[PDB]
């Protein structure tokens, strides 16, 4: 769910009060089977982000330094 | 027949309408059969005596009548 | 691998005998399985 | 399947069944399997189609019956399907877990009518063949919609 | 080619021919009482062989019973079965005690080729003149004819009455003049022996060729015995000489080893029902899978027959072996003898001298010097001269040294050899290309032969006689007709062919044109007021309510003194009843029970009840439609179209089947999930949880965790310490692969009830709302609130029940919680085997009145109708649903694997059974029991409110019981205690009880 | 059981490799053939035990504690014990719990009735004439737990377990071990109501003529499963409130 | 193949079958295929069968017999196939 708002925030530009309701219309329209890749847990999320849209009526380098730490 | 055919002239009013009830006969025909036959209405011309025509499927096919 | 006739009225003292004449001394499949269960379930963390 | 055509060899023995007259035996489980709990209400609609028939359906996968079973003179094991002249009765024998037996005896339903008078058949007939239809009616309306 | 079919696990025996007499008799005395057989079918007589054939006590008390209590007044037909009866008792005690007998009775038939006007070439085989009894067939046989030349009537009753050629199957007709003397001088007959002769050709050898011929008269009058020979029989499949054989060898009670190439159902039926229309008192067939190509099976198979039975083998010792297995190269010249041919030539000749060389060494090994086995060889007289037949000819030519190698080699003690030169034999009845020319071979003077005359002829090979000379030197038996005489039998054939091709093909095209001239003169008002219309039928799926009989025909079924005399109020009657199970409804399952077969009917509501096809009633694009329409392409479907469409889906995926795990919620059997406790030897990489389940974490896990705030998030490291226990995943491959499970696509939506409903009851819940439907249905009570018309709320009661009940329900609330998956929180209330019939009256009948819920395990339905009946006597309710119901799901599965209650599934294959056949009652090899699912529903109710409501009556409810057994330490363990439906007193049993009597009981009302 | 501390499991995903352990030879194939790709197994050729590598992206099971809020219970007295009363080892160690409270009720029932020797009835009526018209709601609870949880977890389970389960075995039980009738047995399952269903059927039993004698009544044991359930269904009194 | 009564007929005894027999007539099949290719219908073959007079006469020759009686079929199959024009043949019944 960190990851989940931190890309809701990176893709679409959704702060802390608007990632609350994607993930909220992402538990009425819940998936029927653990998502496999990470690829289908973002097309969802980029669907559940386009379903806030209509209800409310919104309308739209350095992670190899991270990957060295992780080896420290 | 009792409402389509006219006892006076002794005919159909409409052919159309003779057209209807030989259609509806076949259905009895397809319904009540057991087994692929050829139909005991072959020309809808049989129909201009409509009783006996009415006789001869529902005598061949007497589940019809209960 | 090897049972007699009718082992079920034989006492275990003879079948022992009828089975050791057949007998290499290995485990088998049914003992190699539960000792590998007593280990798995009644031993702690390490102690294979 | 021993232990019931023991059972039904010895109430037939005891009843005093005629030498030559062997119950036919129905193994209905050959087609459908055993619903444990459904299993003698399939036995039973089984009964009731065999009783309004008279065609007795075979074991199909009998393909030898056991040479141990020749000793139940009384039980006849059929491998194809009988059309007789008619089936008065029928016995349905179900065997439970924990000591659980059962008999049914279902008798055809033509001995009732003789139990009544002439005037309440034909009312009784009547009244029927107008259900029938009203079900007929109702089944195919209900089916297709 | 060359790969192993056989198995010594896959070996089918049939034995049961004490069981197979009884329902051959049965089967006899209602074909002849429904006019099916009449006193003028020879069926009749080549039945009553096959029951003479059985005879032993039992049969007699059977057959006297039966043909003893038939009322001759009662029909012409019931006259006839009591005629015949008598007789074939009569008869039947005569031969009780004496050897069974092969005795062929078919009417001999000859070729018949017609083309008509429109050339059309019809095959039909066609009643001889002068031949109508196998006797005749010898003397013609015998006598030859004017190509062969080298330079006695008894009286019968066949075909006017059989009940009189009945009564002369035991007389053993002795004759003075055989058919030896016959024999014209200067002509050879059509069956002959041969005789080697010191120059080293063999010809015609008279003497030999009478004794032969001699032996076969009396086969056809008084009938051959096989008693105590043991066979091995190849390529006898159906529709070959092999099969006519092998129904001769069972027929005088041989002893045979079949093999087939091809081992299915539909092959083991085959056999299941040739044996048991055939197989006489101490007959015997075991059927094997075999490839005769194979070396390693042919080794294998003569080690099965010889072996002893404790070593798993037969115990058996060859008096013949019949070798006639054959694969058919047709178009192979010998520029084309390729893989196909070799491999041929193995299974005709290389594994056939491998298979004797096999029974040699077995008959050697036990010191067996005086048993010896006869060989048939099948040999032809053709060797080459059609062509085209691979190496087929150097196949049979090659097998015409065993008659040398008989004399220069060690095995003639072991082996005789019998060959057989097999002529021209009339495939099928239908059009085989060789068939359509056979009438005009006989023309020449020649004959051809039915596979029943070439059985005849071969089974002649193993009589007394032609054995005891086998045994001296080899014998060479020519049952070709005469066919060595026609010279230049290639082109002769082939002239045949042409003018039958040619005067078809010309008459075909002078027709087609000469149809076309009047159509073009005459235009389309003479060829269309003539192309007549058809009726293609429709599906009139019936009710199937009984007939009720006009009052003057049921009065003469009971007892007179029986009116009045019964309290109605107080005789309990079915009403209507109805099932889910694996055949679909009670209509679908009794047209598979009952037929084998689907009807239109059938096909059409099995195909609705799995969602193949839904009703349309509309526009179809653009035209305006009303009928079924494919559920998933929308596209019209005919009723004459469902069976072609939908019949090998529906059987697919109905009855006793490979469990699907769609149906099971994913369950397949081959990949069982269990958890397998581990300790983490060391720390796990953190992971984020919310704090609720963090605090979870720890509170379980205690030390062995470690959980800390993320303080940007909210959320929680969860570290897994050295020394948790963790659960991991793994899959058991499960033994039970097959249930028979109700057919796939069945739904509670195709029945109409509510998607509230299914998603909230147990899948057990819905297989009994429609039961309790479709049994109202039956009683016909399309509205349930009819009832409330004659009998007040309280006096209905619903007495049905389950063994487990909600199974789906406790896997939620012992597994599903357990893993923290979501599980509805009213899961319990499903459980509970008391609310199928909850249900039942929350959403149909809103009874107050009795419920009184069952658990007897396999026995919850007869006691479900025994506490039925009895809340129906103590007069707490008119009315009563009375049922079962159970659901198949992984666990109890499971469980019953684990008590060897079911049948293993791999040891079912290792046997070479189907799903089908896996479920066999009262068999030799039964192994454990089917699982399956589903409902069965009964109404039952007072007689008098029967009557009253004018409901179907389906019959009477006249004694229902249950019973414990005794002291035992085994739950499972089925017993005796039913047996006191039966009891009664007899030590004082010499006078009549005159409360029996019903004329002294109405008296005494 | 501990209400305070109820037992689940949650379904992980491994997001780095876990450090292998030693398995049988079978147990490792049951892991790959549930695993496949995600684990990997390795004959360790010296042993013959398998190592057992859990990749990224398998699933694991880690145990939680629910503090669940029904502390209290109507429970038999400590100390009760099917042994005081003479039930054999033989019997306690293959029945399931609540057929030991039928069993104890049968025997102190008969002597109620001056009947110390169940036998003493079939002087006076015949082996069919004595029924037994007992039921339970739920039965053998204990035994549910063995066939869908222990067997799950590849605990040890009797291979019997799933004949204790069956709310018909109690009275199997006391067939078996005291009455040996052959009587009618007619097993209700009545909810709460179980017991005046088992005497209604019982009585009409006696009527209908069928029994001169019956056994009647219920029996229903507590476990951790049934306490959640009815707690979810809001049907038992929140101990924390109370 | 000597000392291969009926009860030995082996491997040895099928690859010598194959020899003396099943391959002869491949190898007449081969010749057929390579004139016909040609267009060679004027230039036929003499086939010199090596036949024996002895067929199972003396016994212990295991498939030998078996190898020259098949061999007798080319005398007809000549008559009755669509390889005259290429093949004749010849069979020399090789005595002592
Ligand atoms: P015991 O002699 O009680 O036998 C138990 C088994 C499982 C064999 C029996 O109940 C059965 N299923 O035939």
């Amino acid at each position: 769910i960190t990851v989940a708002r931190k890309y809701l925030q990176t893709r679409w530009g959704l702060p802390s009060g608007r990632q609350d309701g994607v993930l909220l219309v992402a538990l009425s329209n819940e998936p029927a089977a653990r998502l496999g890749s990470e690829a289908d847990a973002k097309a969802f999320l980029d669907s559940m982000a386009q379903k806030y849209a209509s209800i409310v009526g919104v309308d739209l380098l350095e992670e190899i330094t991270k990957d060295h730490k992780v080896l420290a | 027949v009792e409402l389509m055919f006219i006892r006076s002239t002794n005919s159909w009013f409409d052919v159309t309408w003779r057209t209807f009830t030989g259609d509806f006969l076949r259905r009895v025909e397809e319904r009540f059969t057991k087994s692929k036959t050829l139909s005991l209405i072959q020309s809808y011309s049989l129909l201009d005596k409509p009783d006996e025509a009415i006789e001869k499927v529902f005598n061949a096919y007497p589940a019809a009548r209960e | 691998g090897t049972t007699p006739e009718k082992p079920e009225e034989t006492p275990l003292e003879e079948l022992a005998e009828t089975f050791q004449d057949t007998f290499s001394g290995a485990l088998g499949k049914q003992s190699s399985s539960l000792l590998s269960r007593l280990i798995s379930s009644k031993m702690p963390g390490g102690f294979t | 399947d021993k232990n019931e055509s023991a059972t039904i060899n010895e109430m037939m023995k005891h009843l005093g069944r005629s030498e030559g007259n062997p119950v036919i035996g129905v193994f209905q489980k050959f087609l459908t399997g055993h619903p444990k709990g459904a299993a003698g209400a399939w036995m039973m609609n089984g009964a009731l189609q065999i009783l309004n028939s008279g065609i007795i359906p075979g074991n199909r996968n009998a393909d030898n019956v056991d040479k141990i079973l020749e000793q139940f003179e009384y039980v006849l094991y059929p491998s194809k399907t009988l059309k007789t002249d008619g089936v008065r009765a029928v016995s349905i024998t179900s065997f439970g877990f924990g000591q659980k037996g059962g008999q049914a005896i279902v008798v055809h339903p033509d001995y009732l009518y003789g139990a009544i008078t002439e005037d309440r058949y034909n009312e009784y007939v009547a009244k029927v063949s107008a259900r029938e239809k009203s079900a007929y009616k109702f089944f195919h309306n209900g089916m297709i919609y | 080619g060359v790969a192993t079919s056989f198995s010594r696990k896959k070996a089918r025996t049939f034995d049961s021919s004490w069981n197979w007499a009884k329902q051959s008799l049965l089967s006899l005395y209602f074909e002849i009482i429904h006019g099916v057989l009449k006193n003028v079918d020879r069926e009749v007589v080549s039945e009553a062989i096959n029951i003479m054939n059985r005879s032993n006590d039992a049969l007699i008390k059977f057959m006297e019973y039966h043909i003893s209590n038939t009322d001759e007044t009662k029909g012409e037909n019931y006259q006839l079965v009591k005629t015949l009866g008598e007789q074939l008792i009569e008869n039947c005690k005569q031969v009780l005690d004496v050897d069974p007998v092969y005795k062929d009775v078919a009417k001999p038939t000859g070729p018949k080729t017609a083309i008509d006007k429109n050339g059309n070439i019809t095959y039909s085989e066609e009643p001889r003149e002068k031949v109508r009894k196998l006797s005749q067939y010898v003397q013609e046989m015998a006598l030859g004819g004017p190509i062969t030349k080298e330079s006695m009537d008894v009286e019968d009753a066949l075909d006017k009455d059989s009940t009189k050629e009945v009564a002369s199957l035991p007389n053993k007709s002795t004759i003075s003049k055989t058919v030896s003397s016959t024999i014209p001088r200067e002509t050879i007959p059509f069956l002959h022996l041969r005789k080697k002769t010191p120059a080293g050709d063999w010809k015609y050898d008279r003497q030999l060729s009478s004794l032969f011929l001699d032996g076969l008269e009396k086969a056809a009058f008084n009938g051959v015995t096989f008693k105590d020979k043991y066979v091995l029989i190849t390529g006898a499949g159906k529709g070959s000489i092999g099969a006519e054989v092998l129904q001769g060898l069972l027929q005088g009670g041989a002893k045979v080893v079949v093999t087939t190439s091809r081992f299915s159902k539909q092959v083991t039926d085959y056999y299941q029902s040739i044996y048991a229309k055939y197989g006489a008192k101490g007959s015997t067939l075991i059927v094997v899978p075999f490839n005769q190509g194979s070396k390693q099976d042919v080794e294998a198979l003569i080690e099965f027959i010889y072996d002893t039975e404790k070593n798993g083998g037969l115990g058996w010792d060859l008096d013949a072996i019949i070798p006639f297995a054959a694969i058919p190269e047709q178009g192979i010249e010998l520029e084309h003898i390729d893989s196909k041919s070799e491999f041929a030539h193995r299974i005709m000749l290389t594994n056939i001298l491998r298979m004797m060389g096999c029974v040699k060494k077995q008959k050697s090994a036990r010191g067996i010097e005086t048993r010896p086995a006869q060989v048939i060889l099948p040999m032809s007289p053709n060797h080459g001269t059609f062509g085209g037949d691979g190496m087929y000819s150097e196949s049979k030519l090659s097998l015409e040294t065993l008659f040398n190698r008989w004399h220069s080699e060690s095995w003639a003690n072991q082996l005789t050899v019998c060959g057989a030169i097999i002529g021209w034999t009339r495939g099928t009845g239908l059009m085989s290309a060789n068939n359509i020319i056979a009438e005009g071979i006989e023309k020449m003077g020649v004959r051809t032969f039915s596979q029943k005359e070439m059985a005849f002829n071969l089974l002649g090979l193993l009589t007394p006689e032609v054995v005891e000379l086998c045994q001296k030197s080899p014998v060479m038996a020519d049952l070709n007709g005469g066919l060595q005489f026609v010279p230049e039998l290639k082109e002769f054939t082939a002239k045949l062919r042409k003018e039958l091709v040619e005067t078809s093909e010309v008459r075909k095209a002078v027709s087609i044109e000469t149809a076309l001239e009047h159509k073009v003169v005459n235009g389309n008002s003479a060829d269309a007021a003539y192309a007549q219309v058809e009726i293609q039928p429709r599906a009139n799926i019936q009710l199937d309510f009984p007939e009720l009989k006009p009052y003057k025909q049921v009065k003469q079924i009971a007892p007179a003194e029986l009116e009045g005399l019964l309290d109605l109020e107080r005789v309990i009657v079915v009403t209507g009843f109805a099932e889910v199970g694996p055949w679909g409804s009670a209509r679908t399952r009794w047209e598979m029970e009952a037929f084998g077969e689907f009807s239109l009917e059938g096909c059409v509501e099995m195909a609705w009840i799995m969602g193949f096809i839904s009703y349309h009633n509309g526009n179809l694009k653009g035209r305006p439609y009303t009928g079924w329409v494919d559920s998933k392409t929308k596209e019209p479907v005919d009723d004459k179209d469902v069976k072609a469409k939908y019949e090998t889906s529906i059987l697919e995926h109905s009855g006793i089947r490979l469990i699907e795990p769609e149906l099971f919620n994913g369950y397949n059997p081959e990949k069982k999930e269990m958890i397998q406790e581990v300790i983490v030897e060391e720390d796990l990489e953190p992971f984020e949880a919310s704090k609720e389940t963090a605090e979870q974490f720890k509170h379980q896990h205690g030390d062995k965790v470690d959980i800390f705030e993320i303080p940007e998030t909210g959320e929680y490291s969860v570290k897994l310490l050295k020394g948790a226990t963790l659960y991991i995943p793994k899959a058991l491959r499960f033994d039970r692969l097959v249930a028979g499970q109700i057919p796939t696509g069945w739904n509670a939506k195709t029945y109409g009830i509510s998607d509230d409903i299914i998603s909230q009851v147990d899948p057990i819940t819905l297989f009994v709302l429609v039961s309790v439907v479709e049994a109202f249905i039956a009683s016909g009570i399309t509205d349930p609130y009819e009832m409330y018309k004659y009998v007040h709320v309280s006096e209905v009661g619903n007495c049905s029940g389950s063994g487990m009940g909600g199974v789906s329900a406790l896997r939620g609330m012992f597994k599903d919680r357990f893993k923290d998956e979501p599980v509805q929180n009213d899961i319990l209330q499903e459980s509970f085997i008391n609310t199928m019939s909850a249900w039942v009256n929350m959403l149909l009948i809103s009874s107050s009145g009795p419920i009184k819920t069952p658990v007897g395990a396999c026995a919850t339905s007869v006691e479900s109708v025994d506490i039925g009946v009895e809340t129906i006597l103590s007069g707490k309710a008119r009315i009563c649903i009375v049922g079962g119901y159970d659901d198949f799901q992984e666990e109890g599965s499971f469980e019953f694997g684990n008590m060897k209650a079911t049948s293993n599934t791999l040891e079912e294959f290792e046997h070479g059974r189907t799903p089908a056949e896996m479920s066999r009652p009262a068999t030799t090899t039964r192994n454990g029991f089917m699982e399956a699912q589903g409902a069965g529903i009964q109404i039952i109710m007072q007689a008098d409110l029967a009557l009253k409501m004018g409901v179907p009556i389906y019959g009477i409810v006249a004694m229902a019981a249950t019973a414990t057994d005794k002291i035992g330490r085994s739950v499972p363990a089925p017993g005796k205690g039913i047996l006191t439906t039966a009891r009664e007193h007899h030590s004082s049993v010499k006078y009549a009880s005159p409360n029996l009597n019903m004329k002294y009981r109405k008296r005494q009302l």
